[PDB]
């Protein structure tokens, strides 16, 4: 009649506040990572009792300006980078600068070897020394996969200051626990400004 | 309406020239990053330049980069492409797209989907 | 060769987009203007409520 | 002699002052604002409010002072002031007092160790980890402040403020607290070096700045006053050995409130978003 | 080659854009100067919904005007009571990427969906107390990006797929698809007689729909980048979108043609959410600048902001008796305004 309806009322809300709060110490306590290269495809795996979430997008079309905006809030972009390497430093290029994803990092795997036709400033260029290879696997392509490296990383230092991060590499789920680590860290540190 | 009638193109010798130009249409050509898009017979589209919104940021692909050259005239809106010294690798349809939203650095515009902000295109052969 | 058909299909539909008949933006103006003006004594988001029936105070 | 040493008590009277006012316009600005409830915010609150009582200890003693000179010096009468001595009064007062300057230490403490399991740990439940924190902070400074109290009703409560030579009974306000100064510094040299892997990654002028921000907030300048501020380790032709080490004590509810709160950018723009709310109208 | 009817197709646009230009014998501006105006909007938040983990993507009203759905992509679908800011129910998602949400005219459903390309109907009104899943509309290929109920059977749904589909819940199929769409589809709404129903796409068109015919009735081209939102006039006689070249603009069905626009030069974010009052002289715009501006919809000025955010504004619904507006934002909080 008059408490029939409104104190058992907030009985029913404080038995979903007792779930809400059991749902957001798993909520925090997981790492969503967005995979790109039914409509989602959630791999769940754990590194050293650290839960992470991937989610490759499966059936979606090859335009992406809109669900894009959904993954702002994932700790780490993983952006695997197999003409089509051209395609995959503007696509990149659009990640980076989109005004939602500005806070969210990117992690970034690399895999082909064997241009200088599709980069011909490549025929120009030796690899820094400064950064070696330890098994000697071939001079001349040491000196390509650090070329389409320093590629990723003229988009990442190019007016995209200390708010997300790019974490290239060269092949791997021990890299993305120890990337995700290093987000975590670097925006625990921006909270205390010390970075 | 947004409609984007690219002309130029044509037939050309391998070391010609061309200028392909693009008239814009149902919206303000000053706000938008504007780009040139290819797609060679047997291929998937790729993307050749860019500019922005003023003209001062441009952008080539490596196979074209010294050779093709941008433009774009936000008085008489119309977008420009200076095509010299052209090769047999170069012959493609050449679109005339542009970015999505304006005042933005993040454009998504070479699909094999229907892109909407895009031309129907232009022949380029050699 | 879905490239002239999807260009049929989108040419009959501007067939029929055609064949409508529109009424002038002057006479379909001031049915907008016409609507707002009999339903404004009923728009508590437009005429300031008293607070005692705001369900939301 | 007393043209330079009351020029340190008015520092220390004074410097108690501005960081007293500045640490409730502090906590103010990080309660009154629902959008900056965080539960570092949380840490930072009952962190400033622990400078304040601790600032209000010095307020209590320095009127005291200002009373004897103006009251008892020509009105001659000391009945008050030794039946406050030696009364309920004098020693409850006395432990109070001693509580509010030892849940600072452990409250640069567990804004320490709350800083470390950010940046080391991170796997918890932050709906519990938050109640211990203000059970560390707030609780266990209370479990060797009244055995301390315990044992001086017992033995030499000949006088609440005095004390004698012996010091076998200092061993539960002065060791539990330089514990904590002994873990604030363990943690300050390992958030430095996890600061310095983040920048090996003109770092001379910017770690200038991370570890000039980290030292009021952990209490670190006690640990570096006592190392090489020692010059003797007595008292000897000096001036600014123990001024330095009463105006960082006093001035550090000031910059803990400047560094944490007036200076911090997500305060300054709830600033910089609640007055064009108030610039339309 | 196919330019025996390309032409044909800009020919025949042609002949429908002067079609419009013998129609447009005035403007809505200047048949409104001299209605004197609403004056100055100044709603405050009543409430603020403080439940959700993640950016809530979308709420909806129910037709009693107290409950309201809001989806987050934390993985929940609260149903709350804005009168009491109790939550009633908090339905767990299977997929925590949902960009939609919707409440049953009746009241009895929810549907919720998003990313995983699926329409999740959930039976509130169930007799075991847990609010469980009544059925998965799985047909639509891409991200699903808003869903609106006709009745407690058939619910439209828009989709990335670049169409919309009428779907039968108790069967499970798609009855009509709605085709026609070159871009995503990415917010629909339905008539006040759900006869008809609005469409914006990132096409930067509008297309009227018919939904038992199933066609496109016409198309509305008039803005420049993709449209977010779109909503019906109260009368169902016009409707307002809302576009990334922030911009909202008012279309009109019957003259096929946008009467306004609603633009300002200190306005360069893309709108994500319209809404009309309940006599529609106010259309209430949601903005990439975190607030909502209240707009004169027949004198084009600003009659208010609506700020109150401290993140991007997702979403906007005014209440069947109009009393409330209550926008979810990024920021996972619900304010209800008045
Ligand atoms: C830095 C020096 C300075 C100071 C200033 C700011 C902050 C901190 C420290 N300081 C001042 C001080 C004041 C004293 C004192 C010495 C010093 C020296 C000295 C000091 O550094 N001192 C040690 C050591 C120390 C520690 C604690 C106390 C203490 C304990 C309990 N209660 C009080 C008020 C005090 C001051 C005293 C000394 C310590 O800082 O720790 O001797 C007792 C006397 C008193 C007088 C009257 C009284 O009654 C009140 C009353 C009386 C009549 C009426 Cl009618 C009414 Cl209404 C009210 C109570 C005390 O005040």
């Amino acid at each position: 009649d008059q408490r029939n309806e409104e104190k058992a009322q907030r009985e029913a809300n404080k038995k979903i506040e007792k779930q809400l709060q059991k749902d957001k110490q798993v909520y925090r306590a997981t790492h969503r990572l967005l995979l790109l290269g039914s409509g989602i495809f959630e791999t769940k795996f754990q590194v050293d009792k650290v839960n992470f979430h991937m989610f490759d997008v499966g059936a979606q079309r090859d335009e992406r300006r809109k669900w894009i905006q959904c993954f702002n809030d994932v700790t780490a972009i993983i952006f695997v980078v197999a003409n089509r390497l051209q395609a995959a430093l503007k696509l990149f290029d659009s990640i980076w600068n989109n005004k939602w994803l500005r806070d969210t990092s990117v992690i970034l795997f690399l895999n082909k070897q064997d241009i200088e036709d599709y980069f011909p400033e490549f025929a120009r260029y030796t690899t820094p020394e400064d950064a070696t290879p330890e098994p000697g696997e071939d001079p001349r392509v040491t000196r390509a996969k650090y070329f389409i490296r320093d590629e990723f990383l003229r988009i990442s230092t190019a007016s995209g200051d200390g708010r997300h991060y790019c974490y290239p590499h060269f092949t791997n789920i021990r890299r993305v626990f120890n990337d995700c680590r290093d987000i975590i860290q670097r925006m625990h540190l921006r909270q205390y400004e010390l970075l | 309406q947004v409609q984007l009638q690219e002309s130029g193109g044509g037939l050309v010798q391998p070391g010609g020239s061309l200028r392909l130009s693009c008239a814009a249409s149902g919206f303000t050509f000053s706000n938008y990053k504007m780009n040139w898009v290819r797609q060679a017979p047997g291929k998937g589209l790729e993307w050749v330049s860019d500019i922005s919104q003023s003209g001062a940021s441009i952008s080539y692909t490596g196979s074209v980069k010294g050779r093709f050259t941008i433009s774009r005239d936000n008085a008489k809106n119309t977008l420009y492409l200076q095509m010299n010294s052209l090769k047999p690798e170069d012959t493609a349809v050449y679109y005339c797209a542009r970015c999505p939203a304006p005042f933005t650095r993040d454009c998504f515009d070479v699909t094999s989907t229907t892109y909407a902000y895009r031309g129907q295109g232009t022949q380029v052969t050699v | 060769t879905a490239s002239i058909a999807q260009a049929r299909k989108l040419v009959e539909q501007l067939k029929m987009e055609a064949n409508i008949d529109r009424i002038k933006v002057s006479k379909a103006a001031a049915d907008l203007m016409a609507y707002c003006e009999a339903h404004a004594k009923e728009d508590p988001l437009l005429t300031p409520v008293p607070a005692s029936e705001n369900p939301f105070r | 002699p007393e043209e330079q040493l009351l020029f340190l008590y008015i520092i220390y009277t004074v410097g108690y002052a501005l960081s007293f006012s500045a640490l409730v316009i502090a906590s103010a600005i990080l309660l009154g604002f629902r959008h900056l409830h965080c539960t570092r915010n949380y840490i930072h609150l009952n962190l400033f409010a622990s400078f304040i009582l601790r600032a209000l200890s010095v307020f209590i003693k320095d009127a005291a002072l200002k009373w004897m000179y103006s009251t008892a010096a020509q009105q001659h009468q000391w009945d008050g002031l030794l039946s406050y001595q030696d009364s309920l009064s004098c020693r409850l007062v006395f432990l109070l007092m001693q509580y509010c300057v030892a849940a600072n230490y452990y409250w640069l403490l567990v804004e320490g160790v709350y800083l470390y399991t950010l940046l080391a740990f991170s796997v918890f439940s932050e709906q519990w980890i938050f109640r211990l924190y203000v059970s560390i902070g707030w609780g266990v400074p209370l479990l060797f402040v009244v055995p301390w109290g315990i044992v001086k009703y017992l033995y030499e409560d000949e006088g609440c403020w005095t004390r004698n030579s012996n010091m076998n009974y200092w061993l539960i306000i002065r060791l539990p607290i330089l514990f904590a100064i002994g873990v604030n510094f363990l943690i300050f040299v390992r958030v430095i070096c996890i600061v310095v892997s983040k920048l090996k990654a003109d770092i001379k002028c910017r770690l200038a700045k991370s570890t000039l921000t980290l030292i009021p907030l952990l209490g670190t300048h006690e640990v570096i006053f006592a190392f090489v501020m020692d010059e003797h380790a007595r008292g000897t032709l000096r001036f600014i050995k123990l001024f330095t080490e009463l105006s960082f004590t006093s001035f550090q509810g000031l910059m803990v409130a400047i560094l944490y709160c007036f200076v911090n950018n997500e305060v300054q723009l709830e600033f910089r978003k609640s007055w064009e709310r108030w610039r339309l109208e | 080659e196919l330019d025996q009817l390309r032409q044909e197709a800009e020919q025949l646009k042609n002949q429908i854009r002067d079609a419009r230009k013998a129609c447009a014998d005035a403007t809505l501006s200047q048949i409104t100067n001299n209605i004197d105006p609403v004056g100055r909007i100044q709603m405050r938040t009543r409430r603020t919904l403080r439940g959700h983990l993640a950016k809530i993507y979308a709420m909806h009203w129910g037709t009693d005007s107290r409950l309201l759905v809001s989806a987050s992509q934390d993985g929940k679908l609260i149903i709350w009571d804005s009168y009491t800011t109790n939550k009633v129910h908090a339905i767990p998602l299977r997929s925590s990427w949902v960009m939609t949400c919707a409440y049953a005219p009746s009241g009895n459903y929810v549907a919720c969906g998003g990313l995983d390309n699926i329409c999740s109907i959930y039976n509130l009104k169930t007799r075991e107390g847990n609010v469980r899943v009544s059925r998965e509309l799985a047909g639509h290929t891409g991200y699903l990006s808003c869903c609106r109920f006709l009745d407690d059977n058939q619910i439209v749904t828009s989709s990335g797929d670049t169409t919309c589909a009428l779907w039968d819940i108790e069967t499970g199929q798609q009855t009509t698809t709605f085709t026609g769409h070159t871009g995503d589809v990415m917010s629909l709404s339905l008539a006040p007689d759900t006869r008809l129903f609005v469409s914006g796409a990132c096409d930067a068109s509008a297309k009227l729909w018919d939904v038992r015919e199933g066609m496109c009735r016409q198309t509305f081209t008039g803005h420049e980048s993709d449209i977010n939102a779109i909503c019906f006039f109260p009368n169902g006689n016009a409707f307002a979108t809302g576009s990334d070249d922030a911009t909202c603009r008012l279309f009109d069905l019957r003259a096929d043609q946008e009467l306004m626009t609603y633009s300002h030069d200190n306005i360069i974010c893309g709108i994500t959410s319209v809404s009309f009052s309940k006599s529609g002289r106010l259309l209430l715009a949601g903005y990439d600048d975190f607030n909502c501006n209240v707009w004169d919809a027949l004198k084009a000025d600003r009659a208010g902001v609506l700020a109150g955010h401290d993140n991007r504004v997702s979403c906007l619904g005014v209440t069947d008796d109009g009393m409330a507006v209550a926008t979810g934002s990024w920021d996972s909080f619900l304010k209800i305004w008045n």
